[PDB]
RNA sequence: GGCCUACCAUGGUUUCAACGGGUAACGGGGAAUAAGGGUUCGAUUCCGGAGAGGGAGCCUGAGAAACGGCUACCACAUCCAAGGAAGGCAGCAGGCGCGCAAAUUACCCAAUCCUAAUUCAGGGAGGUAGUGACAAUAAAUAACGAUACAGGGCCCAUUCGGGUCUUGUAAUUGGAAUGAGUACAAUGUAAAUACCUUAACGAGGAACAAUUGGAGGGCAAGUCUGGUGCCAGCAGCCGCGGUAAUUCCAG
């Protein structure tokens, strides 16, 4: 744990998506692994992205261990790095709320039940709650 | 001379007597007539599941003078009945009537093995379990 | 006869052979180490 | 309906199945490089004879051939580069005469035992595997390493080995530890 | 365009194999074997064709003789209030059957792409995981040491000894190294599992213990021992076994 030195390559600037896209490669000489949150930290203060406007997402530690290497993006003005984002990233980095739904199972038999139906379906209720009460 | 045509436009010639003489061949002809589909016990399989139907006692060919005990099969897909050699000894206790046996080839492709007089077929599992363990006392014969 | 075969003494000699039990003996080495056992056994001469 | 995943099998089977001269020259190549088995001879040759039947494709072709040209000197320089190609041997003539023995050379199961540190050749093939030795910056375990000719300065201890500084393992960590809860209290 | 019709002519194919029959025949790229020449395979990751229990017939549309469209059958087969209604897994998963013979009624659109009015929705296409000794790659089951008997040849020899040269048998001991596994974490990922990392544990014969076939010849390895006695059995082939079995059953 004595140091961990973070050095990006082939820093590829993208304007017409509003960010910069490279690629990390840290160096953990004595620590197990390098802990994706940090490095956004750290990657923040040599960028000034505030770690809202910068993402890392594919890190893999070499064989024989010391050393991980990663994909590594920053966005310009963190209201832009949520309308690029991809809505699981985002999500990772708590800035994206985690929507809640059924499974395909569910979600699939919901729908082909409500197509049976043909139009509001509350007028076949109506007329189906009478005969069931009498 | 070389009694065979060799001038340059009679491949025709040379190409159907190959033809014909490939009959004298022993499998290309049961390739090309399927005579282990029509006459083969096994339908051109490698194995094949039969019913047990008598343990048989042949007499071995000159010069060996054993017993060696074999069973009556009839099989499943094909309703024929063969017969089949029970390997190494106390087998034919592990195996009785109506058990369900297992079959494979012999060895020889179609000939009897040894000092067997007309059998051609081995049993390998009896029961669904196998004959190797049932002898090496590795597996038991479901109660049956 | 020509007719039947015996098939009463089926298993006569493995049934009465005098069984005895392998001795447990110290394993032997396997794998890279087996091939050291045995290409210098095969060659001990010094 | 994915594309499929090319492979290929590396050895293959002598066809006299069992021999007095052939199962008897594995004094050396068993005995004397400590080997697993012979599927890690049988491997060799089946490189050394998928080399000759490259080389033996090039000769027959005309000199100054551009294809015999091209791949002659591409399989030279891939045979220099390993080191089982002498330093002037170059010549198509000579990777014919290439034997099995000179293969085996190169491995780093050999090449940890000829460069010291290893005091037998399968007391290296147990360091190998026991992430130990490590070239340039990175530890390999695999005893069939085939290191190159700019390669042999950098066979060292590992940076995490034990034998390589970095506070030693656990048998020693261990074995200390119960002196210390004997002796020291 | 004989595609069909009316009129007219008598043509058309064939031993250089027409026509008929068979195929356990979808065709090809390709696969296996590898001196050359060849032989055998190709249902099957791509291209083309055909089919959706059988055979016809059609609506809509640019495109279908469509079957997760419609009109009635048969190997068929479902529901009941007995009046009627509904169907097509050679899609995915699963079941029965058949057999020598082949996996989960799992998760998801995050990648590849497709469709739509379309950046957003949808996709059992597709991907992920489970089963998986089909094949293929790499390579654990130990590594360093210390310690001893019993001979035999020869030499010198007093005879008691060495002083080499080799033959076999282990047998008691020591510190070192490591992952197979158990796992904080982080990484991986749509979310996970697993891999690659990694704190903490994790080796002394009792285990963290490798098997499968062989030992007459082909063909590498016992004329060692106990049992059997042409019996049991072995044996691809030649052969073995009838009271000293190098071949069966055992150690």
């Amino acid at each position: 744990s004595d140091a961990v030195t973070i050095r990006t390559r082939k820093v590829i600037s993208n304007p017409l998506l509003a960010r910069k896209q490279f690629v990390v490669d840290v160096l953990h000489p004595n620590r197990a692994n390098v802990s994706k949150d940090e490095l956004r930290e750290k990657l923040a203060e040599v960028y000034k992205a505030e770690k809202d406007a910068v993402s890392v997402f594919g890190f893999r530690t070499q064989f024989g261990g010391g050393k991980s290497v990663g994909f590594g993006l920053v966005y310009n003005s963190v209201a832009e790095a949520k309308k690029f984002e991809p809505t699981y990233r985002l999500v990772r980095y708590g800035l994206a709320e985690k929507v809640e739904k059924a499974s395909r199972q569910q979600r699939k038999q919901k729908k082909n039940r409500d197509k049976k139906i043909f139009g509001t379906g509350k007028r076949l209720a109506k007329k189906v709650a009478r005969r069931n009460a009498d | 001379g070389k009694g065979k045509p060799r001038g340059l436009n009679s491949a025709r010639k040379l190409r159907v007597h190959r033809r014909n003489n490939r009959w004298a061949e022993n499998n290309y002809k049961k390739r090309l007539l399927g005579t282990a589909f029509k006459s083969s016990p096994f339908g051109g399989s490698s194995h094949a599941k039969g019913i047990v139907l008598e343990k048989l006692g042949i007499e071995s060919k000159q010069p060996n003078s054993a017993i060696r005990k074999c069973v009556r099969v009839q099989l499943i897909k094909n309703g024929k009945k063969v017969t089949a050699f029970v390997p190494n000894d106390g087998c034919l206790n592990f195996v009785d009537e109506n058990d369900e046996v297992l079959l494979a080839g012999f060895g020889r492709k179609g000939k009897a093995k040894g000092d067997i007089p007309g059998v051609r077929f081995k049993v390998v599992k009896v029961s669904g379990v196998s004959l190797l363990a049932l002898w090496k006392e590795k597996k038991e014969k479901p109660r049956s | 006869a020509k007719v039947h075969g015996s098939l009463a003494r089926a298993g006569k000699v493995k049934s009465q052979t005098p069984k005895v039990e392998k001795t447990e003996k110290p394993k032997k080495p396997k794998g890279r180490a087996y091939k050291r056992l045995l290409y210098t056994r095969r060659f001990v001469n010094v | 309906p994915r594309a499929p995943r090319t492979y290929s099998k590396t050895y293959s089977t002598p066809k006299r199945p069992y021999e007095s001269s052939r199962l008897d020259a594995e004094l050396k190549l068993a005995g004397e490089f400590g080997l697993k088995n012979k599927k890690e001879i049988y491997r060799i040759s089946f490189q050394l004879s998928k080399i000759r039947r490259a080389a033996r494709d090039l000769l027959t072709r005309d000199e100054k051939d551009p294809k015999r040209l091209f791949e002659g000197n591409a399989l030279i320089r891939r045979l220099v580069r390993v080191g089982v190609l002498s330093e002037d041997k170059k010549k198509l003539d000579y990777v014919l005469a290439l034997k099995v023995e000179d293969f085996l050379e190169r491995r780093l199961q050999t090449q940890v035992y000829k460069l010291g540190l290893a005091k037998s050749v399968h007391h290296a093939r147990v360091l190998i595997t026991q992430r130990h030795i490590a070239v340039g910056k990175q530890i390999v375990n695999i005893p069939s390493f085939m290191v190159r000719l700019d390669s042999e300065k950098h066979i060292d201890f590992a940076p995490t080995s034990p034998f390589g500084g970095a506070r030693p393992g656990r048998v020693a960590r261990r074995n200390a530890a119960r002196k210390a809860e004997a002796s020291g209290e």
